[PDB]
C-alpha cells in the first residue's frame, strides 16, 4: 500500500531497525514513530524492520 | 541520487535503548 524510496544511506543500530542504502525501495507495512516507519524492501522481503523517514522519501506523490 | 546532504538519525523515540 505505502511505498518509500530510500534517498539516503542509513544503518540500523539494533535488530529492530532496517538498514537501507540510497536506491532501495521499501514497502511500508507499519508505523512506529512519526519519523520511524516499518516495512520491507520491495524486491528483498527478507530485509524488514523499522526505518527513519528522514532518510527515505514517501512514494505517494 | 543522494538527496541533499545526509540527515540525522533522529533516534527512534518509540524504542528505548535496552541496557
Amino acid at each position: 500500500v505505502r511505498r518509500v524510496k530510500t534517498i539516503y544511506d542509513c544503518q540500523a543500530d539494533n535488530d529492530d531497525e532496517l538498514t537501507f542504502i540510497e536506491g532501495e525501495v521499501i514497502i511500508v507495512t507499519g508505523e512506529e514513530d512519526q519519523e520511524w516507519w516499518i516495512g520491507h524492501i520491495e524486491g528483498q522481503p527478507e530485509r524488514k524492520g523499522v526505518f527513519p523517514v528522514s532518510f527515505v522519501h514517501i512514494l505517494s506523490d | 541520487c543522494i538527496i541533499s546532504a545526509m540527515p540525522t538519525k533522529s533516534s527512534r523515540k518509540a524504542k528505548k535503548p535496552a541496557q
